[PDB]
C-alpha cells in the first residue's frame, strides 16, 4: 500500500527553476497525491485541468504523473494549453491536443527579477518546425533563416537560436516572469503508482 | 478561434421565466467547459454557472444557485442557461463563455479565453 504524501513541495517551491526551452521533468509515482495543498492556494495566476475535474483530483488514480516545470512570460502562459500557437508552444513546450492533466502558473517577480534584469532565463527564438507534444530541444546549432548554410558560425540570416528573457521588477505584468508546473496523467495498461487520499 | 452568440435574451416580469442559449463554432464543442457570465451597469463581469465536458460537474454563483440551470448539447454546439424566478436584481448582460480547461478557480473571467458580445436580460418589477 502506497502510503507516503507524492513530494509536491520539490515541485512548486523547488529552489532552482528551468528555462522554458531545457523544460525540467519529475516523474511522481509509489505516492499518495494529497491536492489540497494547491486547493487551498490563492496566489496561482491560473488552475486549470484537461481530461479530469480539478474537483476529483483527490479521488483519481493513474498509471504516471509527470510534473514540468519552467519560467516564460505572464502573456505566454495561456500557451501552456491544447491547441495553442506562438514561440513557447512552437519551439519551448508543446501539450497534446487530447491532454490529460493540470496547469498550473503563478507570478515569480520576487524571486525571478532583479535590479539589473536577470537575463538567466532562456527560450527556443527559431527552429525548422514545431516541436511534437512533450518534445524538448536543448540544441544550440545556429539557425539558417535564408538561402545561404551558416557553417555553424553567426551572422546575416545566421541566428543563435535561444533568447534570454531579461526580467526586471517594473516590467509590465504580462512580461514578468511566471512559473509553470504541467502535472501529466497517464492512464496506461499498467499498474497505478499514485492515487488520491481518498 | 472560437465564435460565441448568445440568444434568448430580452424583456421579463419578475418570477418569469428565461431560457438564454450560446451556439459555438467549432467540431470540438465537446472538449469546451461552457460557463455564462453576467454584467450590470457599475459591476464587474459576475460569474454565473459553468458545466464540463460531460455535463457532470455543474457550477452556479451563490445568487442564482436553486433558480438557474446550466446544460448542453454537443449535437448542436450549444449551452443553455435556464432562469426561473427571475428577479429585478438578475437585469444584466449575459455573456457566453468558453476554455479548453476546467478551471480550480471557475469563477474567474481571466480562466475563460472565448468570450460571446453578450445579449441583455432586462427584468421589470
Ligand atoms: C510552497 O510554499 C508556499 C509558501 O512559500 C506554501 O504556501 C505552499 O504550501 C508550498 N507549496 C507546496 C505544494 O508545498
Amino acid at each position: 500500500n502506497i502510503t507516503n504524501l507524492c513530494p509536491f513541495g520539490e515541485v512548486f517551491n523547488a529552489t532552482r527553476f528551468a528555462s522554458v526551452y531545457a523544460w525540467n521533468r519529475k516523474r511522481i509515482s509509489n505516492c499518495v497525491a494529497d491536492y489540497s495543498v494547491l486547493y487551498n492556494s490563492a496566489s496561482f495566476s491560473t488552475f486549470k485541468c484537461y481530461g479530469v475535474s480539478p474537483t476529483k483530483l483527490n479521488d483519481l488514480c493513474f498509471t504516471n504523473v509527470y510534473a514540468d516545470s519552467f519560467v516564460i512570460r505572464g502573456d505566454e502562459v495561456r500557451q501552456i494549453a491544447p491547441g495553442q500557437t506562438g514561440k513557447i508552444a512552437d519551439y519551448n513546450y508543446k501539450l497534446p491536443d487530447d491532454f490529460t492533466g493540470c496547469v498550473i502558473a503563478w507570478n515569480s517577480n520576487n524571486l525571478d527579477s532583479k535590479v539589473g534584469g536577470n537575463y538567466n532565463y532562456l527560450y527556443r527564438l527559431f527552429r525548422k518546425s514545431n516541436l511534437k507534444p512533450f518534445e524538448r530541444d536543448i540544441s544550440t546549432e545556429i539557425y539558417q533563416a535564408g538561402s545561404t548554410p551558416c557553417n555553424g558560425v553567426e551572422g546575416f540570416n545566421c541566428y543563435f537560436p535561444l533568447q534570454s528573457y531579461g526580467f526586471q521588477p517594473t516590467n509590465g505584468v504580462g512580461y514578468q516572469p511566471y512559473r509553470v508546473v504541467v502535472l501529466s496523467f497517464e492512464l496506461l495498461h499498467a499498474p497505478a503508482t499514485v492515487c488520491g487520499p481518498k | 478561434q472560437v465564435q460565441l452568440v448568445e440568444s434568448g435574451g430580452g424583456l421579463v416580469q419578475a418570477g418569469g421565466s428565461l431560457r438564454l442559449a450560446c451556439i459555438a463554432s467549432g467540431r470540438t464543442f465537446h472538449s469546451y467547459v461552457m460557463a455564462w457570465f453576467r454584467q450590470a451597469p457599475g459591476k464587474e463581469r459576475e460569474f454565473v454557472a459553468a458545466i464540463s465536458w460531460s455535463s457532470t460537474p455543474t457550477y452556479y454563483g451563490e445568487s442564482v444557485k436553486g433558480r438557474f440551470t446550466i446544460s448542453r448539447d454537443n449535437a448542436k454546439n450549444t449551452v443553455y442557461l435556464q432562469m426561473n424566478r427571475l428577479k429585478p436584481e438578475d437585469t444584466a448582460v449575459y455573456f457566453c463563455a468558453a476554455d479548453r480547461g476546467e478551471s480550480y478557480y471557475y469563477t474567474r473571467p481571466t480562466e475563460y479565453e472565448f468570450w460571446g458580445q453578450g445579449t441583455q436580460v432586462t427584468v421589470s418589477s
